[PDB]
């Protein structure tokens, strides 16, 4: 079990640890976060009591490195860094530990939520789509445009996904523009699956990142890409039933684990009335349809 | 974006363009079986594509044959009617070729931008105003070769004859647009309009009567006469 130390929280804010928060009062002393559960991705973000504008975090995995939170007075933000000195960080985290400064990562034995969440999510992927290469760990924001957002500004900080475009020629084959254009499997299996993403684990991977990005941040331009990575599979009329099935439950997690009040925001009323009633695969997902039609079924 | 009354003059600007109609791409008869269900019997149909500055009309001839064997017509034809306006752009020079579409039903957006992908520089735009084009067929020589084409076919006619000898496109299309509007609301209403007088003669090579000035002048407001009453008789008003 793994620990993020805060240097201190000198501003008040709310700080979450994956699907979890609290919250921190100014100049409280907080000294981190502990007992985080090795073996998955972890997402630790800030919303600060005085600005709701931003919401921000950084996804890292503890077994690549030893990471702390310093407040930074001059950019006005928890900054994670890594600590070089193992035996620094060993101190540092046993001191703070003794003195019962750190929450404790509070997670339920039964529960399986987060492992559902970021079963295909590896760190190795995230840091592509998020370019900071001298970085172990990766930041995301609520105003983090996507690289297809920018191609209709700064490309530094671009969510790097992979381009979907229903209406592109590298979704529609000369000479089959009606069969490639309602029937997507071409685009699904032959372009992005054997081609880009090469199975189908980095496609999941990619769409549960996005869809936490689109939870944890309100980022738009995520929430496009998750609904594209949807619509894509549910649209194509030949997919594998080991993807099918596992979508369901990848949904069904998403879809149970999102805040009631969000749905109006987060949900695209076409894109899921089109795959749960319309596309191919509606009836294909049970699991995601049932928890659809019990919780929000104002959308649909 | 769209095309409405606001911008009912850009179609007469120097852009080269089309439109284009799908209305009597697919056209079928209704009928009863032996048995006392219900069949269909496609008859030939044409995409009507027209140039409104010039009048050039494209009449592609769609033969029964090319839905033989196919599902989900009614939806084939509109990728169908994408594929013939590709190949259409694709035989010209690009100095030739268009910089606008303007479809009449929005639902040939999606086909006709999947096919012109090659395009983008070709703008693919839907309409509001409600354009007569479906009526093309109640032009007696427009229907003729489409009904008696044994194979598919290009019958390409400018339906303003020699009209732009006289007036400006903008009165052309008006002139069209009110016959053909005519003719979708009573045909033999509007045909026996045009006919009614036998020294006017639709010559051979044109597909409307050789009327003077003075007569169009009549024709017209027979027609615009057509369309109102029809409207009360349709209302009662
Ligand atoms: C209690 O001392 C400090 O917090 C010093 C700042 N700091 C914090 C955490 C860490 O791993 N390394 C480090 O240098
Ligand atoms: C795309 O072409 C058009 O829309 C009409 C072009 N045009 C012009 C003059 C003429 O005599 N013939 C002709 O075909
Ligand atoms: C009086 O005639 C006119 O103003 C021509 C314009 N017009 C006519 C018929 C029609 O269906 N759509 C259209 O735009």
């Amino acid at each position: 079990m793994n620990t993020v130390p805060f240097t201190s929280a000198p501003i008040e804010v709310t700080i979450g640890i994956d699907q979890y928060s609290f919250n921190v009062k100014e100049n409280q002393p907080f000294h981190g976060i502990k007992d985080i559960p090795i073996g998955h991705v972890h997402v630790i973000h800030f919303q600060h009591a005085d600005n709701s504008s931003m919401r921000y975090g950084y996804w890292f995995d503890c077994r690549m490195g030893n990471f702390y939170i310093q407040y930074d007075p001059k950019d006005g933000l928890y900054k994670m860094m890594e600590e070089r000195d193992g035996a620094k960080f060993e101190n540092i985290v046993h001191n703070f530990k003794e003195r019962q400064m750190m929450v404790s990562y509070p997670k339920i034995d039964e529960d399986d939520t987060w492992y559902n969440l970021t079963e295909f999510v590896q760190m190795d992927k995230i840091r592509k789509i998020v370019r900071k290469d001298e970085n172990q760990f990766s930041y995301v924001d609520s105003s983090m445009t996507t690289v297809q957002e920018n191609e209709l500004s700064d490309p530094a900080h671009s969510l790097n996904y992979t381009v979907i475009n229903f209406k592109s020629r590298e979704a529609i084959r000369p000479g089959h523009e009606m069969e490639d254009f309602l029937d997507k499997s071409y685009y699904l299996n032959t372009v992005m699956l054997q081609g880009i993403f090469k199975n189908s684990s980095n496609y999941f991977g990619e769409l549960q990142f996005a869809f936490l990005n689109a939870m944890f941040f309100g980022n738009y331009g995520s929430s496009l890409q998750w609904h594209a990575m949807i619509e894509l599979i549910c649209s194509s009329a030949t997919v594998p039933k080991h993807m099918l099935d596992k979508l369901d439950e990848i949904l069904y997690y998403q879809i149970k684990t999102l805040p009631e009040q969000y749905s109006d925001i987060l949900l695209n009323e076409r894109v899921w009335n089109i795959c749960l009633y319309s596309s191919f695969q509606k009836n294909s997902l049970h699991n995601t349809e049932k928890i659809m039609e019990n919780k929000y079924p104002e959308l649909l | 974006g769209a095309m409405n009354s606001s911008n009912y003059a850009e179609l007469f600007n120097n852009d080269i363009k089309l439109f284009v109609d799908d209305t009597n791409v697919y056209r079928v008869t209704v009928h009863k079986t032996f048995e006392g269900n219900v069949a269909t019997k496609a008859i030939n149909g044409c995409i009507f594509t027209l140039n409104p500055k010039t009048g050039h009309l494209f009449l592609k001839i769609i033969h029964t044959s090319v839905w033989a064997g196919q599902k989900r017509l009614s939806q084939l034809a509109k990728w169908k009617t994408a594929e013939e306006v590709s190949a259409l752009v694709r035989s010209l020079p690009k100095e030739e070729q268009p910089k606008q579409i303007i479809v009449t039903r929005k639902a040939m957006l999606d086909p006709l931008e999947v096919h012109m992908l090659d395009f983008p520089n070709i703008a693919i735009r839907p309409t509001e105003l409600r354009l007569p084009f479906s009526a093309a067929m109640s032009i007696d020589k427009l229907s003729d070769v489409v009904m008696k084409a044994t194979e598919p076919q290009m019958v390409l006619f400018n339906i303003y004859d020699d009209w732009l000898d006289r007036i400006s496109s903008y009165t052309a299309f008006s002139r069209l647009t009110l016959l053909l509007r005519a003719l979708k609301t009573n045909e033999e209403s509007a045909k026996m309009i045009l006919l009614s007088d036998p020294t006017i003669t639709i010559k051979s090579y044109h597909l409307w009567p050789s009327f003077t000035d003075e007569q169009w002048i009549t024709i017209e407001s027979q027609m615009r006469d057509l369309i109102l009453t029809e409207y009360g008789r349709k209302y009662n008003v």
